[PDB]
C-alpha cells in the first residue's frame, strides 16, 4: 500500500508506476477535494436583490446561465462579472438548465408555463 | 505553432515479464525478456545466453505469455499492450530471414468503469481452452480462443466480486477453473468458479475456502499430479486441495514479502521465491505416493538461498541455471550450487546485463573540456543504488604519453621466438630512422640492427616463421634471430626508389612506380612467382590478414594517383577479378578488407575525408551502390587489428570512428580523441595488445574495451539515489541518499548491510535540533522499516565517498541544486528538506540549510525553519526560488549570511515543478496545468500573465525558448502550451493554448539541457529527459519549412510499414488520457523516421512518390536525398 | 522611478515651519504607499521611522502616525529590522504608542491597540512591555469603560459613544488575546529549559528576535495548556 503521507506517496512514484503503488488513487483524492475558497459573487442588481433559481454552465465553460424568478436566464463572465446579454425564455421560473456537449442545444424547464 | 523533434537515445534497459519455452525451435529452449516496448527474443546455450532478433512494438508491454496449443507444434506468444490492444504473434524463420506474424488482433476495451488498480493480470489455461484477462474491475474478460479468430472476439462475464487481489487458473481436473482472492465487506476469501464458454455463465465452484488468512498476495497453483493451489500470504503459506489442507509459517519469510515464483521443476516438485529485499527461497515439497496411484502432499520446505538483486522475473532455465529480472536495477544471471558455501548460498553469480532502471535525477556536464559532455544519471533503488555513466563513442583513456607526432610509422622487432617478449620497435622518418624501445609506458632510443640504421623503412611485419620483412631502399629481405648480414636481399631488377612497398607474414607486395611485385616466402628464400602492371602510378598499398592466420590473402587492393581505383586483383598470382574505374582528383588510401561476421566488405579511405560503402564477394568480383559518408577535410585511412580479439576495425580520420559494431549493426561508434592519422600495433609491458596512435600530436598506446554507442561505468553505493548536481569550483559531485533501517529497542536505530553511506571518509550528524518544541516524536514498537538521508559528495574521478552528513531521524531530502546568491563568491549546495510521519496528513513543518565544501569540509553555514514541505527549486539570477506547499516562495541572499523573502505567491493546487529562464518562471502544478508566471523586477512582486485550465496531473515541466513551454503528464504524454499572441483584450491573453499533443509512452521524471555530440563550431536546442525505465530520449525544435517536409513523410511511412500488432502509429501516439481520446499533433516521432535506413531501396522507392523539397525552392523528393536528411538528423542521434 | 519614496520624506516636519493639516494629509498618502515591501524596507533603512518620531506629543497628526506604524507591520517582517539599530529606536515605540493608547483619541485606541496585537511575538517588545507600568496601562482602559459601569450605564445613551465602546474592549481582549499565548511559551521557555536540563532539551540560546508564539490555537496553544500541568 502506498503509505498515508503525501510525499512519500511523492518519491515511491518517483521508481513506480503511476500513483505509489495500490492505493494511491483515492489518497490524492483525500487531499484534493476537502478543502475550497470562494472566488467571485455575482449579483442582480437590477431590482437591487438577486432573484436566481438554477445555474449551470456552458458547453465551453466561458458563461454561466443563471436563471432568474421572473422567467429570464441572464449570461454573465466567468473572467469579467458583467452581464452579456438576457433572453426571455419563459413565464414562471426556472427549474433545470442544462446545455448539451457539442454546443448547439438549450433546455430550459418552466415552472407551470403552458409549454413547460 | 510549435513543433518539437523527439527520438530515442538510449534504448530502455529495465525489465517487465520473463517467460521462458521453445518460441524459435521446437526442441530449444529460450528466453524471452519484454522491457518496455521491446520484445528481445534471446536463446540458450550451454555457454549463456544468446539473441536472435529484437523487436519493438507500439504499446507497453505488461502481459506475456506463451502456450502450446493443440494443433501447432510450436507455441505462440499472447501479448497486450497499455492501451488494451491485443495480438497473437508467430515466429517464422527461412533462413536468414527472421520474421514475426501477427496471427490475429484486436482491440478489446470497454467505453465506460474504472480500469484497476493492481495492474493487469493474465494467465493462460493450461488446455490452451481460454485466455485470461482482468480489465475494468467487475468485468472478467475471456478470449476464446480458435483458429476460427482471424480477429479476436471478447466475453464478458460479470465478476460478482469486485475488489480482486489475485486470479490463477488451475490444472487438468476435465473443466478450465478459476482462483482467486477477494476481499469482502467482511473478511476475506478464496473462491473458485467453472466457465462454460458455450454458455457465458459461471458455474457452481469446486472449492468454497470461506476464510484464509488476511494478506493473501499471491496463488501458486500446482500441477496435474498432486493439483491444489498454495495460497502465499504475507506471514505464512498454506495448501488447498478441496478436502485436505496443510499450513506451514516457517521463520524465514517473517521480515520480507514475497513477490514472485516459478515452478521449476515439471511435475511441480520445486518452487522459488523471491522478496522486496533481494533474497531467494526455495518451496520443497515432500511428494508422498499413499496408495499405488495416489499422488499427495506430506511436508513444505522452506530453504533460504541466498541474496541477489530485487527480483520481478523468476525463470529457471536448466542445470541450475536461473536468471534474476529486475525493474530497480541490475538484472543478472545466477547459477544454483548442490553444496554450500560460507554464507549457505547455491547462488553463483555469472555475467550480468546492465540497467538503468528507475532516473530520479540527470545533469550533463563535461569533464575533459571537449565538446562531448558526460552524462551522469541517478539510477537504482535500494540497494541497487548506482551513478551510471552514459558517454558517446569509446572510451580511450588507458593510454601512455610518448611525443612523436607526425610520425610515419612503428614496426615491431623481436627476438623471443615463441612469445613477444624484449620487443624494439622502428624509428621511420622520411629521410631519418632510429629504433625504439618500450618500458612500458616509456620509450628508449638504440640502434640494434644494422640494416635499417641509415635509411627509412615504410613496412616491416611479423613473419610467421619467425623471420621478417626488411624494405629500405630499393630490395626486400628476411630477418633471421637479429642478423647484421642479409639473409636473402633479393634486388629490384629497375634500381629506382619504392613509390609504396607493403608486407605480410606469408608474402611481399611491392609497387615501385606502376611495377607490382610479388615474392614467395620461403625457409631463407625469397622467389619471384608471379607480376602485374599498373596503368598509373601507384598511390597506395593494403595487406589484411584475411584467413589461414598465414597471411594468404585471395583479393588484392590498387590506388592510382589522381585516378580512384577499385581494381581488384588474385594477389598470389593477380589475376583480373574486378575492374571499376571511378574517376576524378580524389586520391584513395585504396580499401580496407575486413569481414564484419556477415559478409566482406570494402573500405575505401578517400581524400579529402570521403568515404564509400563497398561491398565485395571474396569469389565472384561484383560491387553494390556507393555511399558518400562525410568525415573531414583530409585525406582519410582505414585500418583493422587486434585489440585484444575479436578484430576491431578503426577509421584513422577527422572523424575517428570505430567501423565494426553497434548493437551488431554497421553504424559509426566515435572515440575520445580529436584527430587521428595512423596507429601502430606496439608492446606495451603495462598494456596488454595495446595499440599506439601516430597522429598530429602525442603517441597514445592505448587498447578499445566492449564497442557501443553509449559505453556505461556503474559507480554502486547500494542506497537508493535521489539528486545530483554539479560543482564547477570544487570538484565534486553530490547524491542525495535512501538507506532502510530499522529501530533498536535499547539502541536508536540500526542498519541492515554495508552500504557506502556508512563507509565515508568523513562523517557528521546535523545540531541545533530545532523541532524540540514539538511532541510529535512519539514513541514506535518494532523496527518497521524507517528510512534514513544523508548527503553524498562523491569525488570527481576516484569516485571515493568523501563525506556523509546523516540528517535528523525521518527528515527526507527532497530537493537539491548548487549555485551562488547574492554578491558572495561562494558556491553553495542548497537542500530544501521536509518532516515526515506516516498516519499523517501532508506535513507542515521543515528547513532549508544550504552548505559549503571549506577546504574538503561540509559545512552548515545557516538554516531557515520553513511552515511547509520543500519540493522543487531553481536559481533565479542570483535568487533562490523555491517551492513551498503550493505556495512559490522566492528569496534573497544578504551579507548577513540569511535569507529574506522577497515575495509571494498563492493561486496554486499545488506546486512541484519550478523551471526558469531569464526572468520568466515556469510552475507546473499538482492537478492543474502549465502555470506561467512572470517577476517585473520593477514592482518586485510576481505577476500572473496567463494560466491553462484543462486539468491534467503534471510529471516534469521545461521551457523551451520563453515562448513554447514543455509539460508532461502522469497519463505518460507530452504537449506544449504556446503563450497566447493575439492580445486583443484582457480575457484572451490570460489563457494559455495547448499546441500540441504526443503520447510519449514512458514515464517522465527528469529535463535537462545539453547535447551528447561534439561542438562543431539544422535543429535549434535540445532537452534530454529522464525516466523510469531507462530509456534517456532527446526533445529538440525544427524549422516549419522542415515540418511539412517531415511530418508528410511520417504519413508515407504509416502505408509501408507493417508495424508488429498492426498499430496505427496515428493512434499509438494519439494522446490518450481517462477523457480525452484527441490525436496527436505538433511533435514528430523521429523515432519512425530513423527507421527508413533500415528500408530497402525496392521499399524506399514507393516512399518517394510526387513529394516536395525546399532546395524558397521546389523539387520533386528523390531517394538520395530524402536519406540525407535523416542522415542529417542521425548526427544528433 | 520619480522619487516618490523622496518625495514624502520632504513632506513631513524637519524643526520647520509647517502647519499641521498638510503634513496628517501627507501620512495619509503614505499609509496607502507603506503596503509595498520595496517601498517598506528602503523607508526605514533610509532613517524614515526616526523622521517620523519627529512629532511634539500633543498634536492633531497623531492618527496618521499610529496609521502608518500599523501598516508598517501588517504583512512585512520590519519589525524584525527595526531591532539592530540604536538602543532607543523601540524605546522611543514604546514611549509614544503606549502613550497613544493613553492619550484616549476616537480611533487612536482603534488602531494603536491593533499593532500590539502581532508585534508581541518579539521578545524584545514584551522586554520594554514590562520595564514600564505594562498592564497598569491596559487595565485602565477596561476599567474606564463606561458600558461597564453599572452606577452609570443609564447615562449615556448616543450611539458614538456606544458603538465606539462596545469595540474598544474588543480589540483589547484581542491585546490580551495574543498577549497570553506569547507568555504561555516564553514561560513553556522557562519549563523546557530549568526542569528538562538536557533531558531532552538544547541549551541554546542567543535571545534572537524570532516568531516563536506557536501561531495557532486550534492545535498548539491548546497543546501548550496541556504540558504545564507537569510544572512545579
Amino acid at each position: 500500500q502506498a503509505p498515508i503521507n503525501f510525499t512519500s506517496r511523492l518519491n515511491r512514484r518517483a521508481s513506480f508506476p503511476k500513483y505509489g503503488g495500490v492505493d494511491g488513487g483515492c489518497f490524492d483524492r483525500h487531499l484534493i477535494f476537502s478543502r475550497f475558497r470562494p472566488i467571485s459573487v455575482f449579483r442582480e442588481a437590477n431590482e437591487d436583490e438577486s432573484g436566481f433559481t438554477c445555474c449551470a454552465f456552458s458547453a465551453r465553460e466561458r458563461f454561466l446561465m443563471l436563471g432568474t424568478c421572473t422567467g429570464q436566464l441572464k449570461l454573465y463572465n466567468v473572467f469579467s462579472g458583467q452581464e452579456e446579454a438576457s433572453y426571455n425564455c419563459h413565464n414562471s421560473a426556472i427549474t433545470h438548465l442544462e446545455p448539451s456537449r457539442d454546443g448547439s442545444l438549450l433546455l430550459t424547464s418552466a415552472t407551470w408555463s403552458q409549454p413547460l | 505553432m510549435s513543433y518539437n523533434y523527439v527520438v530515442t537515445a538510449q534504448k530502455p534497459t529495465a525489465v517487465n515479464g520473463c517467460v521462458t519455452g521453445h518460441f524459435t525451435s521446437a526442441e530449444d529452449l529460450n528466453l524471452l525478456i519484454a522491457k518496455n516496448t521491446r520484445l528481445e527474443i534471446y536463446v540458450v546455450t550451454a555457454e549463456g545466453l544468446r539473441p536472435v532478433k529484437e523487436v519493438g512494438m507500439y504499446g507497453k508491454i505488461a502481459v506475456m505469455e506463451l502456450f502450446r496449443p493443440k494443433g501447432e507444434s510450436k507455441d505462440l506468444l499472447f501479448i497486450l499492450t497499455a492501451k488494451y490492444n491485443a495480438c497473437i504473434l508467430e515466429y517464422k524463420q527461412s533462413g536468414e530471414s527472421i520474421d514475426i506474424i501477427t496471427r490475429a488482433h484486436g482491440n478489446v476495451q470497454d467505453r465506460i468503469g474504472r480500469p484497476s488498480e493492481t495492474g493487469i493480470i493474465g494467465i493462460i489455461d493450461p488446455e490452451c481452452r481460454m485466455i485470461g484477462l482482468r480489465l475494468y474491475d467487475g468485468l472478467f474478460k475471456v478470449i476464446p480462443l480458435d483458429r476460427d479468430n482471424k480477429e479476436l472476439k471478447a466475453f464478458n462475464i460479470r465478476l460478482e466480486e469486485l475488489h480482486v487481489i489475485d486470479v490463477k487458473f488451475l490444472y487438468g481436473c476435465q473443466a478450465p477453473t478459476i482462483c482467486f482472492v477477494y476481499q469482502d465487506p467482511q473478511g476475506r476469501h478464496v473462491k473458485t468458479y467453472e466457465v462454460s464458454l458455450r454458455e457465458k455463465e459461471f458455474n457452481k465452484g469446486p472449492w468454497k475456502q470461506e476464510n484464509v488468512e488476511a494478506e493473501a498476495s499471491m496463488v501458486i497453483a500446482v500441477p496435474e499430479p498432486f493439483g491444489g493451489a498454495i495460497i502465499i500470504g504475507q506471514e505464512s503459506i498454506t495448501y488447498h486441495n478441496g478436502d485436505k489442507y496443510l499450513a506451514i509459517a516457517p521463520p524465514i519469510i517473517k521480515q520480507s514479502t514475497i513477490v514472485c515464483h516459478n515452478r521449476v521443476d515439471p511435475n511441480g516438485s520445486r518452487y522459488l521465491l523471491g522478496d522486496m529485499e533481494g533474497r531467494l527461497f526455495m518451496l520443497l515439497l515432500e511428494k508422498e505416493e499413499q496408495m499405488d496411484g495416489t499422488v499427495t502432499l506430506k511436508d513444505l520446505r522452506v530453504e533460504l538461498l541466498g541474496e541477489t538483486s530485487i527480483a520481478e522475473c523468476l525463470t529457471y532455465l536448466d542445470n541450475g541455471v536461473v536468471f534474476v529480472g529486475s525493474r530497480l536495477g541490475d538484472s543478472q544471471l545466477v547459477k544454483l550450487n548442490v553444496d554450500s558455501n560460507e554464507q549457505g548460498s547455491y547462488v553463483v553469480a555469472m555475467e550480468t546485463f546492465t540497467n538503468l532502471g528507475p532516473i530520479v535525477d540527470m545533469c550533463v556536464v563535461d569533464l575533459e573540456r571537449q565538446g562531448q559532455g558526460q552524462l551522469v544519471t541517478c539510477s537504482g533503488a535500494f540497494k541497487e543504488g548506482s551513478l551510471r555513466i552514459i558517454r558517446n563513442g569509446i572510451g580511450i583513456h588507458e593510454h601512455a604519453s610518448i611525443d612523436l607526432p607526425g610520425i610515419k610509422g612503428l614496426w615491431p622487432l623481436r627476438s623471443d621466438p615463441n612469445r613477444e617478449t624484449d620487443d624494439t620497435l622502428v624509428l621511420s622518418f622520411v629521410g631519418q630512422t632510429r629504433v625504439l624501445m618500450l618500458n612500458g609506458e616509456e620509450v628508449e632510443e638504440t640502434e640494434l640492427m644494422g640494416f635499417v640504421d641509415d635509411q627509412q623503412t615504410f613496412f616491416c611485419g611479423n613473419v610467421a616463421h619467425q623471420q621478417l620483412i626488411q624494405i629500405t631502399s630499393a630490395s626486400v629481405r628476411l630477418v633471421s634471430q637479429e642478423p647484421k648480414a642479409l639473409v636473402s636481399e633479393w634486388k629490384e631488377p629497375q634500381a629506382k626508389n619504392i613509390s609504396v612497398a607493403s608486407c605480410n607474414s606469408s608474402q611481399v607486395v611491392v609497387a615501385v612506380g606502376r611495377a607490382l611485385y610479388y615474392l614467395q616466402i620461403h625457409p631463407q628464400e625469397l622467389r619471384q612467382i608471379s607480376h602485374t602492371e599498373m596503368e598509373h602510378e601507384v598511390a597506395c598499398l593494403d595487406i589484411t590478414p584475411l584467413g589461414d592466420s598465414n597471411g594468404l590473402s585471395p583479393l588484392c587492393a590498387i590506388g592510382l594517383w589522381t585516378d580512384i581505383s577499385a581494381r581488384i586483383l588474385k594477389l598470389p598470382s593477380f589475376e583480373l577479378l574486378h575492374k571499376e574505374m571511378l574517376g576524378g582528383e580524389i586520391i584513395p588510401r585504396s580499401i580496407l578488407m575486413t569481414t564484419f561476421e556477415s559478409s566482406h566488405y570494402l573500405l575505401c579511405a578517400l581524400g579529402d575525408g570521403a568515404l564509400f560503402y563497398f561491398g565485395l564477394n571474396i569469389e565472384t568480383g561484383l560491387l553494390s551502390d556507393r555511399k558518400k559518408v562525410t568525415l573531414g577535410t583530409q585525406p582519410t585511412v582505414l585500418r583493422t587489428f587486434r585489440s585484444l580479439s575479436t578484430t576491431n576495425v578503426f577509421a584513422c580520420s577527422d572523424r575517428p570512428t570505430v567501423i565494426y559494431s553497434s548493437n551488431h549493426k554497421l553504424v559509426f561508434s566515435n572515440v575520445n580523441l580529436k584527430e587521428v592519422n595512423y596507429m601502430c600495433p606496439l608492446n606495451s609491458d603495462g598494456y596488454p595488445d595495446s595499440l599506439a596512435l601516430a597522429n598530429n600530436s602525442t603517441l597514445t598506446i592505448g587498447t578499445i574495451d566492449e564497442i557501443q554507442k553509449l559505453h556505461i561505468r556503474t559507480v554502486p553505493l547500494y542506497e537508493s539515489p535521489r539528486k545530483i548536481c554539479y560543482q564547477e569550483v570544487s570538484q565534486c559531485f553530490g547524491v542525495l541518499s535512501s538507506r532502510i533501517e530499522v529501530q533498536d529497542t535499547s539502541g536508536g536505530t540500526t542498519a541492515l548491510r554495508p552500504s557506502a553511506s556508512t563507509q565515508a571518509l568523513s562523517s557528521s550528524v546535523s545540531s541545533s535540533k530545532l523541532f524540540s518544541s514539538s511532541t510529535a516524536p512519539h514513541e514506535t514498537s518494532f523496527g518497521e522499516e524507517v528510512e534514513v538521508h544523508n548527503l553524498l559528495i562523491i569525488d570527481q574521478h576516484t569516485f571515493e565517498v568523501l563525506h556523509a552528513h546523516q540528517f535528523l531521524q525521518n527528515e527526507y531530502a527532497l530537493s537539491l541544486v548548487s549555485c551562488k546568491l547574492g554578491k558572495d563568491p561562494n558556491t553553495y549546495f542548497i537542500v530544501g528538506t521536509a518532516m515526515v510521519y506516516p498516519e499523517e496528513a501532508e506535513p507542515k513543518q521543515g528547513r532549508i540549510v544550504v552548505f559549503q565544501y571549506s577546504d574538503g569540509k561540509l559545512q552548515t553555514v545557516a538554516e531557515k525553519e520553513v511552515k511547509g514541505a520543500v519540493y522543487s527549486m531553481v536559481e533565479f539570477n542570483g535568487k533562490l526560488l523555491a517551492s513551498i506547499n503550493s505556495t512559490v516562495r522566492l528569496y534573497e541572499w544578504t551579507t548577513e549570511k540569511e535569507l529574506r523573502t522577497e515575495c509571494n505567491h498563492y493561486n496554486n493546487i499545488m506546486a512541484l515543478y519550478l523551471k526558469t529562464k531569464g526572468d520568466f518562471i515556469l510552475v507546473g502544478d499538482l492537478m492543474r496545468s502549465v502555470l506561467l508566471l512572470a517577476y517585473k523586477p520593477m514592482e518586485g512582486n510576481f505577476e500572473e500573465i496567463a494560466r491553462d485550465f484543462n486539468p491534467n496531473w503534471m510529471s516534469a515541466v521545461e521551457i523551451l525558448d520563453d515562448d513554447n513551454f514543455l509539460g508532461a503528464e502522469n497519463a505518460f504524454n507530452l504537449f506544449v502550451c504556446q503563450k497566447d499572441s493575439a492580445a486583443t483584450t484582457d480575457e484572451e491573453r490570460q489563457h494559455l493554448q495547448e499546441v500540441g499533443l504526443f503520447h510519449l509512452g514512458e514515464f517522465v521524471n527528469v529535463f535537462c539541457h545539453g547535447s551528447l555530440v561534439m561542438q562543431n563550431l539544422p535543429t535549434q536546442g535540445s532537452v534530454l529527459f529522464g525516466t523510469v525505465n531507462g530509456m534517456i530520449g532527446l526533445v529538440t525544435s525544427l524549422s516549419e519549412s522542415w515540418y511539412n517536409l517531415l511530418l508528410d513523410m511520417q504519413n508515407r511511412l504509416n502505408k509501408v510499414i507493417k508495424s508488429v500488432g498492426k498499430i496505427e502509429h496515428s493512434f499509438w501516439r494519439s494522446f490518450h488520457t481517462e477523457r480525452k481520446t484527441e490525436p496527436a499533433t505538433g511533435f514528430i516521432d523521429g523515432d519512425l523516421i530513423e527507421s527508413f535506413l533500415d528500408i530497402s531501396r525496392p521499399k524506399m522507392q514507393e516512399v518517394v512518390a510526387n513529394l516536395q523539397y525546399d532546395d524558397g525552392m521546389k523539387r520533386e523528393a528523390t531517394a538520395d536525398d530524402l536519406i540525407k536528411v535523416v542522415e542529417e538528423l542521425t548526427r544528433i542521434h | 522611478q520619480l522619487g516618490s519614496r523622496e518625495l514624502m520624506m520632504f513632506y513631513i516636519d524637519l524643526k520647520q515651519t509647517n502647519d499641521v493639516l498638510l503634513t496628517f494629509e501627507a501620512l495619509k498618502h503614505l499609509a496607502s504607499l507603506l503596503l509595498h515591501n520595496k517601498f517598506a524596507t528602503e523607508f526605514v533603512a533610509h532613517g524614515g521611522v526616526q523622521k517620523l518620531l519627529e512629532i511634539p506629543r500633543p498634536s492633531m497628526a497623531a492618527t496618521g502616525v499610529s496609521m502608518c506604524l500599523y501598516y508598517l507591520s501588517y504583512n512585512q517582517d520590519a519589525m524584525e529590522r527595526v531591532c539592530m539599530h540604536p538602543h532607543n529606536v523601540l524605546s522611543d515605540v514604546v514611549n509614544y504608542t503606549l502613550w497613544l493608547m493613553e492619550c484616549s483619541h476616537a480611533s487612536g485606541c482603534c488602531h494603536a491597540t491593533m499593532f500590539f496585537s502581532i508585534c508581541f511575538s518579539f521578545r524584545a517588545v514584551l522586554e520594554l512591555f514590562d520595564r514600564y507600568d505594562g498592564l497598569r496601562r491596559l487595565v485602565n482602559l477596561i476599567s474606564t469603560l463606561e458600558i461597564l459601569n453599572l452606577e452609570d450605564q443609564g447615562a449615556l445613551l448616543s450611539d458614538d459613544e456606544i458603538f465606539a465602546s462596545r469595540q474598544t474592549g474588543k480589540h483589547t481582549c484581542m491585546a490580551l488575546r495574543k498577549y497570553f499565548e506569547a507568555h504561555l511559551a516564553i514561560k513553556l521557555e522557562q519549563v523546557k529549559q530549568s526542569l528538562q536540563r538536557t533531558e531532552g532539551g538544547i541549551l541554546v540560546h542567543p535571545q534572537p528576535p524570532y516568531k516563536a508564539c506557536s501561531y495557532t490555537h486550534e492545535q498548539i496553544v491548546e497543546m501548550m495548556e496541556f504540558l504545564i500541568e507537569y510544572g512545579p
